[PDB]
């Protein structure tokens, strides 16, 4: 909290904490995700939140759990296609290391 | 931090609209800009540039932006 | 199961570190590793490209395999997962080098003492070999040509820090340190990177005469 | 001779200690004496050389920094600060340079010379700093083996895998600073001719009014290569 | 003499590529030798300025 | 397939006739030979 | 000690010698 204070917290307001928290309440519904600080502030014990509609938070989760196998990850997670995409940025860019590329697998469902 | 590929500037490049510090001591400033289909949004540049305006507070954004400041700039080694 | 593959595991490991990154550890190694070795790689699937590639220099160790995009690839990532640093170059002369040792390995004969030959050997390229003059002139032109990046122009006094602190913690910090490990590393360290430069370029190199009689010279010129 | 021997020469007497003293035993101290003061240099020269890089104001970590190719700033920084320290090593009067030097990056295989990292140039008057900084790479990430083998035969985040690195970069700045310094004293023939020999440090850089006494960080150990 | 003969081959070595030799054989030996006077005055320079 | 059964059997056999037998024959064996004989073994 | 090469038996010799040679005579 202090971090995140110095960073653009200007004075020492009495319940900072809340402050922070509240002004991230604003927005924790109508873009349906967890703000960050929360996930900071707290192994598995994963955390969500609800509207009076059924949808779950973190990816937007039905009431139920995690799903086992929605669909596979055969255009991304092989080798060849995230080492295509590593090299295309590394030429653009002009870097020589420092980049890492992970394909998208936390995708529970859309 | 590579990704913010540090420009050098002699002299220093003037920059026009809302400026705001982010790293004073290592040059990392936010700036408005808005792609012509008026799609705003905030370019993360670092390097030597100055504001001809004062350079207004990071604590007066829209949060969303600040959430995604807080997931960049602070460093995540600690779990 | 019948094969200990943890022991097996770091045997290949000492081994392709010691061939291929060709890091300062230096022991002697016996038939039992390299045999343990290849066991390894045959043994997982994943490593059957690198199995195939060893396979292949038996009986014709001078040239470098023909392989495609995708296989090259395959083969970074394995050899990458086995060595478990992703943080290192070892694009293609990693494994050239690695080639050429096992084919000089596979296709030597028994020796009771070792046979310490330098790893400047089958180089690619069919090029013939060339002198220090002639690359050194011809890559000097490329380099003489143009860009530079920085005009420090005035000259600011190299900077010290004051605080007598930051030096006696760093004293203390860097004491413990064995002064002999470190010169060996950094003198082996040199020597490496200097070799495999050599053998990239396909020139000649001095074995015993360029670093020596520069350490000579400098031994020399110190003493007397 | 191996041994000494003191006598005492007592007024009218004749009663005399006769002891026998060795030479090895003051040898011994000797060696040990030197050993020790040599290796307290070679640290302190190691210490003031971190302290600077650490006053240099940059926040990554050494390898990292050498690791970005995107920037060539830091790597021209530090190339030059250590160039700077061995000048001072040499020559503690003066500390900074005269002229202007212009720092060029280069990644790739042409412009690497075989062997000699560290080019070391001048063009119409101006000192040039051509560096592989791929080379660098190479050799500061060789996993430098850290277990106890001495084999000598006849708060801080600082491991000896930092302490062997920087003291490498300090040894590559070294021999390109000797070849600067060749190439300062004499023509341009002679730095050439000197590139492909190294045979001509013996001009005069031995203890001498132009060559002042240094440990050079590489007389600390003699070494050798094993071949036959 | 199956047994004897893998065991003795497999004890041989295979191949290294060598590597750099440390000696620095009996320290200095004699390289430099100092006397009395300089030494001394270096010294004395030192004990002479205060405590 | 990835291993020619045929050759490496057959120097498995020359190499243990070359041990056993102690061979006159003044033809030197690679440690190729060896690692071939050892995998052939393996896989039998 | 000190890293110096002293009278091997010169100065301390000379220093018992004479002080030895002036006790005679």
């Amino acid at each position: 909290i202090k971090q995140a204070q110095s960073l653009l917290g200007i004075p020492d307001y009495s319940q900072t904490v809340v402050d922070f928290v509240k002004m991230f309440q604003k927005i924790i519904f109508p873009y349906q995700l967890v703000p960050n600080v929360i996930i900071k502030l707290n192994l598995f014990c994963k955390n969500d939140s609800i509207a009076i509609s059924s949808s779950g938070i973190v990816p937007i989760n039905m009431p139920d759990f995690s799903p086992p196998n929605t669909f596979d990850y055969s255009d991304y997670a092989n080798r060849t296609n995230i080492n295509f995409v590593t090299q295309r940025v590394l030429t653009d860019g002009g870097f020589s290391s420092g980049i890492t590329v992970t394909p998208v697998k936390y995708n529970y469902y859309l | 931090p590579n990704l913010l590929v540090y420009r050098q500037s002699s002299p220093p490049v003037r920059l026009t609209g809302d400026v705001y510090v982010v790293d004073k001591n290592e040059k990392v400033f936010l700036v408005k800009h808005v792609f012509s289909n008026t799609v705003p949004a905030y370019l993360l540049i670092r390097g030597d540039y100055e504001s001809s305006s004062d350079l207004k507070s990071l604590r007066d954004l829209n949060p969303w932006v600040q959430n995604t400041l807080l997931k960049l700039l602070i460093p995540d080694s600690v779990q | 199961e019948l094969i200990n593959m943890r022991r097996y595991r770091n045997a290949a490991r000492k081994l392709i570190h010691h061939y291929s990154l060709n890091s300062t550890s230096s022991t002697e190694y016996k038939i039992s590793d390299v045999v343990m070795t290849m066991i390894f790689l045959l043994r997982s699937e994943k490593y059957h490209s690198l199995f195939k590639l060893l396979e292949t220099t038996f009986d014709d160790y001078t040239c470098r395999p023909q392989m495609t995009q995708v296989q090259t690839d395959t083969l970074l990532d394995a050899v990458r997962s086995l060595l478990e640093m992703p943080s290192t170059t070892i694009d293609l002369t990693t494994v050239d080098i690695m080639r050429s040792s096992f084919a000089r390995c596979f296709n030597s004969p028994i020796m009771r003492y070792a046979k310490i030959v330098l790893l400047q050997n089958v180089a690619l390229q069919r090029d013939k070999r060339t002198t220090l003059e002639e690359l050194l002139i011809e890559r000097g032109e490329k380099i003489q040509m143009l860009q530079p990046q920085q005009y420090i122009n005035s000259g600011t006094e190299i900077p010290f820090c004051d605080d007598a602190e930051f030096l006696n913690r760093l004293l203390k910090h860097i004491d413990p340190y064995p002064l002999s490990r470190m010169y060996y590393n950094a003198a082996n360290t040199m020597f490496y990177t200097t070799m495999e430069n050599y053998a990239v370029s396909n020139c000649k190199f001095n074995i015993e005469d360029y670093n020596n009689i520069f350490k000579v010279m400098e031994n020399i010129r110190k003493h007397s | 001779c191996n041994k000494v021997r003191t006598v005492t020469e007592i007024v009218n007497s004749d009663e005399k200690i006769q002891k026998t003293y060795e030479l090895a035993e003051f040898d011994l101290k000797n060696l040990s004496s030197l050993e020790s003061y040599e290796t307290l240099k070679i640290k302190l020269a190691l210490s003031k050389y971190m302290a600077m890089l650490s006053t240099l104001e940059m926040t990554q970590p050494l390898l990292e920094i050498f690791r970005n190719k995107a920037d060539t700033r830091q790597i021209a920084a530090v190339v030059f600060s250590t160039l700077a320290f061995i000048h001072n090593r040499f020559h503690p009067l003066v500390t900074n340079f005269t002229n202007k030097m212009e720092f060029v990056v280069t990644e790739t295989n042409d412009t690497s010379i075989p062997g000699e990292p560290i080019l070391f140039t001048e063009n119409e008057g101006v000192l040039l700093c051509s560096v592989d900084r791929p080379s660098i790479v190479k050799m500061l990430s060789r996993e430098f083996d850290t277990e106890a083998l001495v084999n000598f035969e006849n708060d801080f985040s600082i491991t000896e895998v930092e302490a062997t690195q920087y003291l490498t970069l300090l040894l590559t700045v070294e021999h390109a600073y000797l070849h600067y310094y060749i190439f300062k004293n004499y023509g341009v023939f002679e730095y050439c001719k000197s590139l492909t020999d190294h045979s001509l440090f013996t001009n005069k850089l031995r203890s001498t009014m132009s060559t002042k006494t240094s440990n050079l960080l590489l007389s600390k150990f003699k070494f050798t290569i094993e071949d036959f």
